[PDB]
């Protein structure tokens, strides 16, 4: 079984600059390599087959190269539509295998998040659960850390988070983290805080409320 | 133009079975090998199965072999995937995919739009919608909690409010139910005077909620 390794995991490129994505096969597959593009919420589409042949309708700025074990997809001048996830796939071995994908995102200047904390509603508390929500709005780059503290106790294992796709207008990310407690637990404590670490912030910012 | 259209996805319990269909048009279907590929939410692409042009040869990835079956009706230009011995890990968008003449060492082109199969013990139900309550800018939102399966749609002010809206990907909770937040930033001076409503539609449960969010 041929193992396909793509690098880097995320490629940050300014609009108009060149993006070069690598795909390595654990054995030689000659020119038997394909590339696919997948935009969020859409199906993949074929870009390149036979390592270097562009599929019909694909813009000329996409070109594939390589042979044997080392392959390259080059996007010569990133247009707005071109920011997406790219997968390689060997077309040589009879268990077809894909790389794990390279995300190509817009590089922009560092932008600190605006941070908001939301207590659980009285309505939700009536049913015995408390959700506390922390919002990190319009930041860049994507790397950020949220820490929940309840009366200064760091919460580990009690939260889930997710992150939006890169914004089409300002190229930023946003993140939402939910801390879940029982009603009985929520009413045992007073200070609820989320602390946010990000490259745009000189020191961590904390937003909090007292129940 | 070649078009591939999948149908049949939805919620099914482990121990159940489900049949996916892919309707093909725009090419001589029986001249081409066909394949299925799937993608778990937030994960990469995983090859599933191959079938030769005349249906005489079939291939299965070890992850589905002995459980799924591939077949084709060349008179109706349809490809099928029969899913049995189901596992929660089979939850994925399933893609119908056109191959070449021989079935081996194909690339895949084009792809259908995909159909989402959710394999879970949880039962269908609509969300509870809770407020995320708020001369500068303020944030407010709705917490769309404890629904199943995906997906849900959220708008603000019946689509009149789009600027500054972020609707987040759902998270799958340990309960087996999904939870999603949708937020919007608005002028602080409007918090008590402008009406902000989140319109939540969960089609799988025929649940619709219009929730006003106030200080």
């Amino acid at each position: 079984e041929i193992v396909m390794t793509q690098s880097p995991a995320t490629l940050s490129v300014s609009p108009g600059e060149r993006a070069t994505l690598s795909c390595r096969a654990s054995q030689s597959v000659s020119s038997n390599l394909a590339w696919y593009q997948q935009k969020p919420g859409q199906a993949p589409r074929l870009l390149i087959y036979g390592a270097s042949t562009r599929a019909t309708g694909i813009p000329a700025r996409f070109s594939g190269s390589g042979s044997g074990t080392e392959f390259t997809l080059t996007i010569s001048s990133l247009q707005s539509e071109d920011f997406a996830v790219y997968y390689c796939q060997q077309c040589d071995n009879w268990p077809p295998t894909f790389g794990q994908g390279t995300k190509v995102e817009i590089k922009r200047t560092v932008a600190a998040p605006s941070v908001f904390i939301f207590p659980p509603s009285d309505e939700q508390l009536k049913s015995g659960t408390a959700s506390v929500v922390c919002l990190l709005n319009n930041f860049y780059p994507r790397e950020a850390k949220v820490q929940w503290k309840v009366d200064n106790a760091l919460q580990s294992g009690n939260s889930q988070e997710s992150v939006t796709e890169q914004d089409s207008k300002d190229s930023t990310y946003s993140l939402s983290s939910t801390l879940t407690l029982s009603k009985a637990d929520y009413e045992k404590h007073k200070v609820y805080a989320c602390e946010v670490t990000h490259q745009g912030l000189s020191s961590p910012v904390t937003k909090s409320f007292n129940r | 133009e070649v078009q591939l259209v999948e149908s049949g996805g939805g919620l099914v319990q482990p121990g159940g079975s489900l049949r996916l269909s892919c309707s093909a048009s725009g090419f001589t279907f029986s001249n081409y090998a066909m394949h299925w590929v799937r993608q778990a939410p937030g994960k990469g692409l995983e090859y599933v199965s191959a079938i030769s042009g005349n249906g005489g040869n079939t291939y299965y990835a070890d992850s589905v072999k002995g459980r799924f079956s591939i077949s084709r009706d060349n008179s109706k230009n349809t490809l099928f995937l029969q899913m049995s011995s189901l596992k929660t890990e089979d939850t994925a968008v399933y893609y119908c995919v056109k191959g070449q003449f021989l079935e081996w060492y194909n690339w895949f082109d084009p792809w259908g739009q995909g159909t989402l199969v959710t394999v879970s013990s949880a039962s269908t139900k609509g969300p509870s919608v809770f407020p995320l309550a708020p001369g500068g800018t303020a944030a407010l939102g709705c917490l769309v909690k404890d629904y199943f399966p995906e997906p849900v749609t959220v708008s603000w002010n019946s689509g009149a409010l789009t600027s500054g809206v972020h609707t987040f990907p759902a998270v799958l909770q340990s309960s087996g139910l999904y939870s999603l937040s949708s937020v919007v930033t608005v002028p602080s001076s409007s918090l008590g005077t402008q009406t902000y409503i989140c319109n939540v539609n969960h089609k799988p449960s025929n649940t619709k909620v219009d929730k006003r969010v106030e200080p």
